[PDB]
């Protein structure tokens, strides 16, 4: 089985430099051309160029000549990326391909974030409330290192729930998620929502109480 | 560079139709065109190859024609699987070049979006900052607009918005609306209103605070 | 004798259509009015409407791209309540463009060579085709590499390869049969003499005794 594993994810600030690696394995490695394609959020993809591992040989696409660096390491079946000088502009997806002309196989891709921001807690903020079904919320406002994980009591309650993709405002990101209970003439029972934020090691509970 | 237009961007079906998504391209580049189909959690997947080969590993519904500037892949019998993004590249020439891209949508019966507004918390309201938020859940079609009006005055300044996917479950969609204000600038008003206009009602619905 | 000399048109054209290739006039239309229409293949006679003519200017239009590698020339004749003229045979050249990649004749090409083979040694040969025209443009001349070999002992370039013929030869000593007795090349063939499009093949190279 073909597989393209790719290095981890990189928050960078701009005018640094990054190397992205993607280790092939279950096929004669200098057998194929390896490409690097780059996809920026909600824009379509682009090939940046590739390399013949049998002897590093490479070809840019045009508008990456002096962004991108291709190499390869043979005696252990990693084909190496190098952006230099990054820009907001170079935040994106960036993806490794096997083939000399279409690409039969994909890595599951590297993301990029070019940011001069600093790694800032969320703010988390309640969201209460008479239908039969109810919607409750939080909003999780003001974090720069992406990602958050929000769960609705400890995560037992899971159906009805839509936590909103972030949207990144002056430098930070905001976010909220939503929940919905079909509340009955019991009364309404406590519902917390449970915040986790990795980057700055945050782990919150806010609990919805209706004014 | 071989320019490539593939149509439509996005197109919503149901399983056991037949679609078909096309690219035309701006060079002749004779039968060496591939297309790719793309999910969340997985690696894109290559379905066809030279226009009109099948690839290892993907079921024959699947077909390719075309030669010159005009491709067509076509999906007979849709399977749930194949509701997805799908991308055509050419692979005649440096450097290679992609389509924009179709969204495959599964068809789904109308829906009202559920409709909700929250006042900024007083944790909020302590920190200096008034961000009031509206819900628009589980609507279809996709195709909604929201209008602020902070008492009865429309406000297109502050506003964040921010769309899911459609959904796994149920296959509709979900908006989430921000106004952003301070204390300041926002106590000097009473009522505040989001307002969503939707194919499912002639006139907005309409939730309000004050 | 004056005559109309072919008349040239590239494959591949864009829009928009129709799209002026030549006017032909008779001197007879100096006492009296005269229908200009025009018989034969991308015409009349299949296919159909390729090239036409409007018989009051005598403009004869093309109104769809062509392909030279389907139909490399036409020949077409001009016509004149009573017939003007003995027809002119107009004959219509499609020229080329670069829109074919070479293709091997197979994709794996099986060859063997004899352990310590002296440098030279013909192994085996490729074979690639490129539709396009070789005899008046480079978008068929095709130049053969070498893109890897596996493995790479006793050394990295055990063989080279022919840019022009395709032989696949012995560069080195040192081929052992119990050392390493199959090497696997890929092989490129490029058009515009190794500088245009391209595919690849396998070269599968078995060491006997
Ligand atoms: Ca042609
Ligand atoms: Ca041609
Ligand atoms: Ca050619």
């Amino acid at each position: 089985e073909v597989q393209l594993q790719q290095s981890g994810p990189e928050l960078v600030k701009p005018g640094a430099s990054v190397k992205i690696s993607c280790k092939a394995s279950g096929y004669s490695f200098t057998g194929y051309f390896m490409n690097w394609v780059k996809q920026s959020h909600g824009k379509s993809l682009e090939w940046i160029g590739r390399i013949n591992p049998y002897n590093g040989d490479t070809f840019y696409k045009q508008r990456f000549k002096g962004k991108a660096t291709l190499t390869v390491d043979k005696s252990s079946s990693t084909v190496h990326m190098d952006l230099l000088s990054l820009t907001s502009e170079d935040s994106a997806v960036y993806y490794c391909g096997r083939g000399n002309y279409y690409f039969d196989y994909w890595g599951q891709g590297t993301t990029l974030t070019v940011s001069s921001a600093k790694t800032t807690p969320p703010s988390v903020y309640p969201l209460a409330p008479t239908n039969s079904m109810v919607t409750l919320g939080c909003l999780v406002k003001g974090y720069f290192p992406e990602p958050v994980t929000v769960t609705w009591n400890s995560g037992s309650l899971s159906s009805g729930v839509h936590t909103f993709p972030a949207v990144l405002q002056s430098d930070l990101y905001t976010l909220s998620s939503s929940v919905t209970v079909p509340s009955s003439p019991r009364p309404s029972e406590t519902v917390t929502c449970n915040v986790a934020h990795p980057a700055s090691s945050t782990k919150v509970d806010k609990k919805i109480v209706p004014r | 560079d071989v320019q490539i237009t593939q149509s439509p961007s996005y197109l919503a079906a149901s399983p056991g139709e037949t679609i078909t998504i096309n690219c035309r391209t701006s060079k002749n580049i004779s039968k060496y065109l591939a297309w790719y189909q793309e999910k969340p959690g997985k690696t894109n997947k290559l379905l066809i190859y030279s226009g009109y080969t099948l690839q290892s590993g993907i079921p024959s519904r699947f077909s390719g024609s075309g030669s010159g500037t005009d491709f067509t892949l076509t999906i007979s019998s849709l399977e749930p699987e194949d509701f997805a993004m799908y991308y055509c590249q050419q692979h005649n020439e440096y450097p290679y070049t992609f389509g924009g891209g179709t969204k495959l949508e599964i068809k789904r019966a109308d829906a009202a979006p559920t409709v909700s507004i929250f006042p900024p918390s007083s944790e909020q309201l302590t920190s200096g900052g008034a961000s009031v938020v509206c819900f628009l859940n589980n609507f279809y079609p996709k195709d909604i607009n929201v209008k602020w009006k902070i008492d009865g005055s429309e406000r297109q300044n502050g506003v964040l918005n921010s769309w899911t996917d459609q959904d796994s479950k149920d296959s509709t969609y979900s908006m989430s609306s921000t106004l952003t204000l301070t204390k300041d600038e926002y106590e000097r008003h009473n009522s505040y209103t989001c307002e969503a206009t939707h194919k499912t009602s002639t006139s907005p619905i309409v939730k309000s605070f004050n | 004798d004056w005559v109309i000399p072919p008349i040239s048109c590239p494959e591949n054209e864009k829009g928009p259509f129709p799209k002026n290739l030549v006017q032909i006039k008779s001197n007879k239309d100096k006492e009296g009015k005269v229908f200009y229409s025009i018989t034969g293949q991308g015409a009349d006679t299949p296919p159909v409407g390729v090239f036409i003519i409007e018989r009051e200017t005598g403009w004869l239009k093309v109104t769809e791209p062509l392909d030279r590698e389907r139909i490399a020339t036409y020949t077409l004749f001009s016509h004149a309540g009573n017939a003007v003229e003995d027809p002119m045979e107009i004959l219509i050249t499609v020229t080329d463009q670069n829109d074919n990649k070479p293709e091997f004749t197979q994709e794996v090409f099986k060859g063997s060579v004899m352990e310590g083979a002296l440098p030279g040694t013909s192994v085996m040969e490729v074979t690639a085709t490129d539709a396009d025209d070789d005899v008046n443009t480079y978008n068929a001349a095709i130049a053969y590499t070498i893109l890897s070999q596996d493995p790479e002992l006793p050394d990295k370039n055990m063989f080279t390869i022919n840019r022009n013929t395709g032989v696949i030869s012995v560069v080195t000593t040192g081929l052992d049969r119990e050392s390493f007795p199959t090497y696997t090349l890929v092989v490129q063939a490029a058009d515009l003499q190794g500088e245009g499009l391209s595919t690849t093949a396998t070269a599968v190279i078995t060491v006997t005794d």
